[PDB]
RNA sequence: UAUUUAAAUAAUAUUUUAAAAUUUAUUGAAUAAAUAUAGUAAGAUUAUUUUAGUUGAAUUAAUAAAUAAAUAUUUAUUUUUCUUUGU
């Protein structure tokens, strides 16, 4: 969190960083199609406490190796370029996690973010999740725990967390390949 | 008239499917659904006969035959050269198939009901005494089944006590 | 009157008769007394097993995930589901084996359901979402007729401005996918209520009514229009499905108690409306929808207005028939690249496995093209190999005429479009 | 007198019968509105304090970001330093130095 | 777009290669499909079937062509437009009407030639 | 159960009709006071307007480059075969709706490198994207087709036999079926000069490059 | 113009794009056999409604049995418009399976000929710990929960209630419970 | 008895609103949820020969028009089902989604023109003996 | 030209009684049609016991200037401070 437009005013940085102070560092954006994690907010994940033990980044992300390979073949994990990998599953094997997760047909993750009375073209967003299965409450716990000042109810259908835009879909998205699904 | 969707009607493998029916009932009697299902029908072959009828009388009017094969088509026949390019399957060759179908079925059916009762005296010659399914641990059984169930046993079964009885704390019968 | 509201207790006496009758009058006894009725849930049907009678295996237990049989029974043939199981978003998952029934009220062999047909818990609001689109489609929509001001001719007499009329009213739109869905979750709330019952047959000796009745008799089939009544889906056998329903028992069904026979689908046709904008006007009939459901369908009203459910094994064979690509593209991809592997999508028409067991008319269907398939062969447009000259083929680019031709052996075989 | 039905709020105290305005603490319209527009102002000239800022092709608006894209895209072809295409729409000069400039 | 011919089938009959074969019979010798003209726009695209005069018939012709050409029968008749690609005997024609000078092969691929060369995007 | 009754909210049925203004809403004048129409102030840039969707605009659908890696990566779509558009729609990784004359742009979006190679057909592809399939070792064709050749691609199973499909406009011709920089399919034919000599000789050949169906069988395992 | 076999079509052939020593990937067409079985059922279904006959059970409506349910021009029109596309498009997917078979069976002749039976075998697996779940949950209820009931998941089988029952006679075979009521609040 | 019996209404048209004057003055840009309406900035009027010599103060350049005429133009575009909330506003030009579902529907899956963009391509060759009477 | 993230594809309707004579015809000023339309004069518009904001402001026709204000419906910012504060 630094004013690179403070910092450059007051002296303490190089008149060439405006452009850092105007336009945010260019990273390729998490999109449904294109899975591209973000290695600092899932830090920032495994470092926040939580019940349940997440995978390492290096397992999260496909395997970057040598493509000196004549013909490919259909290995569970490949090198793929938007980043799509199987379920890893439970980090630790003795341990019982109370929810499920399914994917959608395209393998998808179920954050879905939409507005609230998007008529008027509201920026107010929310965040519906309805593709979870087996304890709800567990997982809408954990969402309380990742979210904490946010409003986060559940049905017997959807979990809706208000307040929450696409930068929070991504952490969410996070949280769950960290879990495994 | 306008346009209506008649490649869409009388697709539906039955006949109640692809028809605009806005004059029906939440509930429907004995007659009501005898009444619903003589409506279908008879919607189906009135307009089936209506546009028979219809093309019928215009060929014949125009001089062609009722099917509409006019005097080359009938000389080839006379001939015995096929006018058809492709000559479909007709009523006799549907029923004739339909036929068949059905009495390979009831051979089938009966070969099945002569194993299917040769495994019925192996099983119960095998197992005299209910299996684990005879249990209460987990709910109570239901005198519906237990009664129809009778028959596959020698010991009775409808004969519950008021404690629900469980494999391993007591032996049954 | 409302709760909150002084018009609630003003009638203070008089509402009950101090002397109390001399037949079914009685006083309380005390807490070991057992009141009829008196139960502390809040049941506004308080039919017990008694007055409505549940068959299945066990009765439904908090204990038991389902009423029915967990594991099949050394003593009895299981018969496994003609298609491969699989697992989705909202089944059971858990193995559920009825023990189907025969004609003469006896227990023949225990069949395994599907947990995708019969597993996917119930939710209230499709459910809800399918009794409200049968309520408001099965009204009549032709008697909704008003007046008008233009259409009284000479307040009272006078019409209203905007009255409802047949055309003015709105029948609405129901997706497959909704409506399967919720004819799903009301089949597997009839097997978790432990009201399913699944026969082989439905067949009568006489197409009379007589005999409905005494096969009626026979397996306890309360029947009566105070009785719980009975939903048949009639498919044929196991052996012999078909999608018709039997001449014999559909001719005996005709009774005035509570019972009604359904097509063995829990589908639909794909709902069209050709007048979206009011471009006919001749047109007569509620706005939307133009091809609703029949009534002879499996739908949530007539489900829970009907005690029992008795579906056929023909009927349970063309649900999963007609269900299995549907839950096979549900399945996510990395389940889904593993169904050949598993041997779940050996396709017959690739000479992969044995044709697979088929209704009448389907079976009827497929001969038929496989007869006709002869004339198909000395022509060009061969359906069974299409564009059979491709690779042999050479394209030419005609400039001066402005197109694209496809000659062989220095002929030309493209054929130029008429207008 | 814009709204002629006053709100009727719960009487909890009888002084509430006695009082006329709703929130007596708070100031009256116009006070509010010079308040408010003063506010305004101190905040813009918060914003102010330091030079007007430029910025490159990508954080612009709209309006100007794809004209400013097409004016030069002809130019980023070949790769060469020093090519300037002075455009009319754009952000103005500030008219003193800027440490941002 | 139901009157006019639109994308839309003007024959009904399908026959078999020998019914083909019998149809083409009748044809008199001497006969060209270059000779019958498209109808106008203000005529009914209807058709016949087979019937005496057929070929005469517009729609009916070419439709006899295009089924012929699915079961692999050899048309006798010839082609509606015939491609000038050399220059060969006769080396000058004669016409009235301005309409065989615009429709010949040469004619037209000098022109798409020119369009061709002509861009310079 | 209530009136939206504007300035005063939501009022219950039979309350004060007294100060209402809704009824005559549904049955600004201040900021036109000074005759200063908004439709009249600014000028017409030009006489169609901007973003006139005229005929030849060629106006593409958007599919995504990591669209279409996701696709392949899920199993949709087969990488041995040639990419299509018939191959997507069967796929259904595009939806009917967002199909339209002229068919797609293969937009690079998010994507800095392709894996494996990748062979498509498309219409107007980025040249990022053309580029990054070249560095994979796939080959991109655009096929710019006419709308018929559109509708015969989507659809092929209403054509039998192969018909005479018209060449594009000269507007396509000179933006997409002959730029060699956007991989055209007529790129080839536009740079053969033999064609100009002769008329005879103006018709080029192509022929394929090289390295039944009944589904009933016999029962063969016994 | 054959984009649906999978081969390039006739602009690409007039292109004169290289395409054809492309690659050579193992590829299970899931997807392909999902719609190939759709084909097939539609095209059986079409051959049974274009071999509808009259079956009338009535009296009034008695005079139609022999007929076929369609007037035989619109019976012509439906074999040449959906039933003979039907099986075209059939057609075109047995053609794209079969060559992606063909395929398949190369990859695997190289992957054996290349590292071993047993790697082959490995390389060419798909199944993942959730495969073992969507296929077998018996196998899967220790590792999550699963269940649409979570509460009768034998982790949290616990929380249920298990009640004394017991079924008394003289009530006519009726299932009760022992234990007594408790008493809920009835004012502040 | 028998008097002037009232038919069904015909609906209006589906971009009745949306007016030409619009599309040709403004065009919509940005985001989805924060699409602003703009205008090309400057003076227009008619003045005579020998007036505004110099052309560099005449700049082309695009600036937004007021807040409230943007909300009355898309309220005018959000009159069209305005019961359903959960439906964004149309759009000042149609869009390539929008052409589509046009004939998307499945009341339209028959038709074979209307299809892919019929109306928006250009025409075909014509035949070379066509004429009309 | 395309190196930037989303989405529940659904349209149909929108007070009432009236504020005016021209219309289209017929029979020797009446007769029968016109919810035709009035920048729209005026009125009537069916349902208690309720649960949160302002009570006289805003007002720049027209080139590169941070912003009109009230009323009402939804909806969002828990940072410091001696207490308070409807942004
Ligand atoms: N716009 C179009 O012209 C269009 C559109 C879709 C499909 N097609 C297909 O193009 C082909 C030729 O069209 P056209 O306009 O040149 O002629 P056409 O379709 O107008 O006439 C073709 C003639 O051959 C018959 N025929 C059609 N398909 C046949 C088959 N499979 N076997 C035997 N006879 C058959 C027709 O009934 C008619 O007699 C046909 O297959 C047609 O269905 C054309
Ligand atoms: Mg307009
Ligand atoms: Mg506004
Ligand atoms: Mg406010």
């Amino acid at each position: 969190p630094t004013d690179v437009a403070a910092n450059i005013s007051a002296g303490a940085m190089p008149p060439e960083a405006n452009v850092a102070a105007a336009l945010p560092v260019p990273r390729i954006q998490y999109s449904k199609w294109n899975r591209a994690l973000r290695s600092d907010v899932y830090d920032e994940l495994l470092k926040l406490p939580l019940r349940y033990k997440l995978h390492d980044f290096a397992k999260l992300c496909p395997p970057q190796r040598c493509q000196e390979e004549p013909e490919a073949v259909g290995v569970v994990g490949r090198d793929s370029a938007v980043g799509y990998l199987p379920p890893l599953g439970p980090a630790d094997p003795l341990d019982t996690i109370p929810f499920f997760v399914h994917r959608s047909s395209n393998g998808v993750l179920p954050g879905k973010v939409f507005s609230m009375h998007p008529r008027n073209l509201m920026p107010a967003f929310y965040l519906r999740i309805q593709q979870v299965e087996g304890d709800m409450f567990r997982f809408e716990e954990e969402l309380l725990k990742i979210f904490p000042t946010k409003k986060i109810f559940v049905r017997s259908h959807s979990i809706y967390v208000y307040n929450v835009a696409l930068d929070g879909r991504m952490v969410l998205h996070h949280w769950l390949l960290g879990l495994g699904f | 008239g306008g346009f209506t969707m008649k490649y869409k009607k009388g697709t539906g493998l039955w006949d109640e499917d692809h028809v605009n029916d806005y004059k029906t009932n939440r509930y429907l009697s004995a007659r009501a659904t005898m009444r619903w299902y003589q409506e279908m029908e008879r919607h189906q072959t009135r307009n089936s006969l209506n546009a028979r009828r219809a093309t019928q009388s215009h060929n014949n009017n125009r001089g062609l035959h009722h099917t509409g094969r006019g005097a080359f088509e009938r000389e080839l026949e006379r001939r015995g050269v096929q006018v058809e390019k492709y000559p479909l399957t007709t009523t006799t060759g549907t029923m004739r198939v339909a036929e068949l179908v059905i009495l390979r079925r009831m051979e089938l059916e009966k070969r099945a009901e002569e194993a299917l009762a040769e495994q019925r005296g192996e099983l119960q010659k095998k197992n005299p005494t209910p299996s684990e399914w005879y249990d209460e641990s987990k709910g109570p059984l239901n005198p519906n089944f237990l009664r129809s169930m009778r028959s596959h046993y020698e010991v009775d079964i409808a004969n519950l006590p008021d404690t629900p009885l469980i494999r391993g704390q007591r032996e049954f019968f | 009157s409302s709760i909150f509201s002084p018009r609630y207790d003003w009638r203070t006496s008089g509402v009950h008769d101090i002397a109390p009758r001399d037949e079914g009058d009685f006083l309380y006894q005390g807490p070991q007394h057992v009141l009829p009725g008196a139960h502390p849930l809040p049941l506004h049907h308080p039919h017990n097993t008694i007055t409505r009678p549940v068959i299945s295996p066990y009765i439904p237990s908090p204990q038991r995930s389902h009423p029915y049989f967990t594991a099949p029974l050394p003593e009895l043939p299981h018969f496994s589901t003609t298609k491969p199981i699989v697992y989705t978003y909202g089944t059971m998952k858990e193995r559920i084996i009825a023990p189907v029934f025969n004609l003469k009220n006896e227990v023949i062999y225990t069949r395994e359901l599907d947990p995708f047909i019969f597993g996917m818990y119930p939710e209230v609001e499709e459910l809800s979402k399918n009794l409200t689109y049968w309520m408001v489609r099965c009204q009549n929509f032709a008697s909704k007729w008003d007046y008008e001001t233009r259409e009284i001719w000479r307040y009272t007499w006078g019409g209203r401005t905007k009255p409802s009329k047949p055309w003015n009213m709105l029948m609405p739109t129901m997706d497959v996918k909704t409506w399967s869905k919720s004819n799903r979750m009301m089949l597997t709330l009839k097997m978790l209520q432990g009201r399913l019952q699944v026969v082989d047959r439905l067949t009568l000796e006489e197409p009379t009514q007589e005999c409905y009745l005494e096969l009626c008799r026979n397996m306890s089939w309360d029947v009566r229009h105070t009785g719980g009544g009975v939903l048949f889906m009639d498919g044929g056998s196991r052996i012999t499905p078909s999608s018709e329903f039997d001449r014999a028992f559909f001719f005996g069904s005709f009774f005035n108690g509570r019972n009604k026979i359904v097509r063995p689908t829990v589908l639909c046709d794909e709902q069209y409306d050709y007048n979206k904008t009011a471009a006919k006007q001749r047109m007569k009939g509620p706005k939307g929808a133009k091809n609703p459901i029949p009534i002879n369908r499996f739908n949530a009203y007539d489900a829970m207005k009907h005690d029992r459910l008795v579906i056929t094994e023909g009927a349970l064979m063309q649900l999963e028939d007609e269900l299995y690509e549907h839950k096979l593209q549900i399945l996510p991809p990395h389940i889904r690249n593993q169904l050949p592997e598993y041997g779940y999508l050996d396709s017959e028409a690739l000479g992969d496995c044995v044709p697979s067991l088929k209704t009448i008319q389907m079976e009827a269907a497929a001969r038929t093209e496989e007869a006709e398939s002869d004339m198909y062969k000395s022509f060009i447009d061969n359906p069974y190999n299409p564009w059979k000259d491709n690779m042999d083929a050479s394209y030419a680019v005609d400039g001066a005429d402005g197109t694209v031709q496809k000659f062989v052996d220095g002929k030309k075989v493209s054929w130029s479009m008429l207008s | 007198a814009f709204r002629r039905l006053v709100k009727r709020h719960k009487i909890t105290n009888n002084q509430m019968l006695l009082m006329r305005r709703r929130e007596p603490y708070k100031p009256t319209m116009k006070d509010r509105q010079e308040i408010a527009d003063r506010a305004k102002l101190e905040e813009f000239e918060r914003k102010n304090a330091d030079g007007l800022m430029f910025v490159p092709e990508k954080a612009l608006p709209p309006w100007q970001k794809s004209l400013a894209h097409n004016a030069k895209a002809l130019g980023s072809r070949i790769n060469f330093r020093g090519f300037r295409v002075r455009v009319a729409d754009g952000q103005d000069e500030p008219g003193f130095p800027t440490p941002f400039r | 777009g139901a009157f006019t011919k639109g994308r839309r089938p003007v024959m009904r009959q399908k026959y078999s290669r020998e019914a083909l074969q019998a149809a083409l019979a009748m044809v008199p010798p001497g006969f060209e499909v270059a000779d019958v003209p498209r109808p106008p726009q203000r005529i009914l695209a209807q058709s016949e079937g087979i019937v005496g005069r057929w070929y005469s018939n517009y729609w009916t012709l070419h439709s006899m062509r295009y089924q012929c050409l699915l079961a692999g029968v050899e048309w006798p008749l010839g082609e509606r437009q015939r491609p000038r690609t050399n220059y060969d005997e006769p080396f000058f024609f004669a016409d009235f009407e301005e309409s065989k000078a615009i429709r010949d092969y040469r004619s037209r691929w000098i022109n798409v030639n020119r369009s061709l060369v002509g861009m310079t995007k | 159960c209530g009136h939206n009754m504007i300035k005063m909210g939501w009022m219950k049925i039979g309350g004060s009709w007294k100060y209402s203004r809704g009824y005559n809403d549904r049955r600004g004048q201040w900021q036109e006071r000074k005759m200063t129409p908004r439709f009249m102030l600014a000028p017409r840039v030009s006489a169609g307007g901007p973003r006139n969707r005229y005929e030849g605009k060629l106006v593409f659908s958007p599919l995504r480059l990591s669209k279409l890696l996701w696709a392949i990566d899920t199993g949709r779509i087969n990488p041995n075969e040639v990419i299509t558009l018939y191959h997507l729609r069967q796929a259904n990784v595009v939806g009917e709706r967002e199909i339209v004359w002229p068919g797609f742009v293969l937009i690079s979006n998010g994507v800095r490198r392709v894996p494996y190679p990748i062979h498509i057909e498309l219409q107007n592809a980025s040249a990022e994207s053309i580029r990054l399939i070249e560095e994979a070792g796939g080959s991109f064709t655009c096929v710019y087709m006419t709308h018929e050749g559109l509708y015969q691609e989507l659809h092929p199973e209403e054509y039998p036999i192969f018909m005479d499909q018209e060449l594009p406009e000269r507007r396509g011709l000179e933006s997409l079926a002959t730029n060699p920089s956007k991989r055209g399919w007529l790129t080839r034919w536009y740079e053969d000069s033999s064609k100009y000599a002769h008329p005879a000789a103006g018709r080029r050949y192509s022929h394929y490059l090289k390295p039944t169906l009944l589904p009933w069988h016999s029962y063969n395992t016994a | 113009m054959s984009g649906a076999f999978g081969c390039g079509s006739y602009r690409s052939v007039v292109a004169g794009t290289q395409n054809v020593p492309r690659r050579m990937t193992f590829y299970p067409s899931a997807y392909e056999l999902i719609q190939l079985h759709k084909a097939h059922r539609e095209v059986i279904r079409h051959f049974y409604v274009r071999d509808k006959i009259f079956d009338n059970k009535f009296p009034g409506n008695a005079l139609a049995n022999g007929l076929f349910k369609f007037v035989p021009n619109r019976r012509e029109n439906y074999h040449m418009r959906e039933l003979m596309e039907s099986i075209r498009r059939r057609s075109i997917w047995m053609h794209r399976i079969k060559q992606q078979r063909e395929i398949n069976a190369k990859v695997v002749e190289n992957m054996e000929v290349k590292y071993g039976k047993k790697a082959a075998a490995s390389m060419l697996c798909f199944t993942t710990p959730d495969s073992n779940a969507y296929f077998a949950p018996h196998r899967y209820q220790d590792v999550a929960n699963s269940w649409p009931n979570y509460w009768q998941h034998p982790s949290v089988n616990h929380v249920v209630p298990k009640p004394r029952w017991r079924r008394h006679r003289e009530l006519g075979g009726i299932t009760r419970v022992e234990d007594p009521f408790a008493v809920q609040a009835s004012d502040y | 008895r028998k008097a002037r019996r009232v038919q069904l209404q015909p609906t209006e048209y589906l971009a009745q609103h949306r007016m030409q004057v619009w599309q040709l003055r403004f065009k919509e840009m940005g985001p989805p949820f924060s699409r602003v309406w703009v205008a090309l900035g400057g003076k227009m009027r008619r003045r005579r020969v020998g007036r505004q010599v110099d052309v560099k103060d005449m700049r082309y350049y695009w600036r937004p028009i007021e807040p409230q005429y943007q909300r009355l133009y898309m309220s005018r575009l959000r009159i069209r089902d305005h019961s359903n909330k959960l439906r964004q506003p149309m759009r000042l030009r149609a869009t390539n989604a929008d052409i589509g579902s046009g004939s998307s529907s499945i009341e339209w899956e028959r038709a074979s023109n209307r299809k892919y963009g019929a109306m928006l391509a250009p025409p075909k060759r014509q035949d070379f003996e066509f004429r009309v009477v």
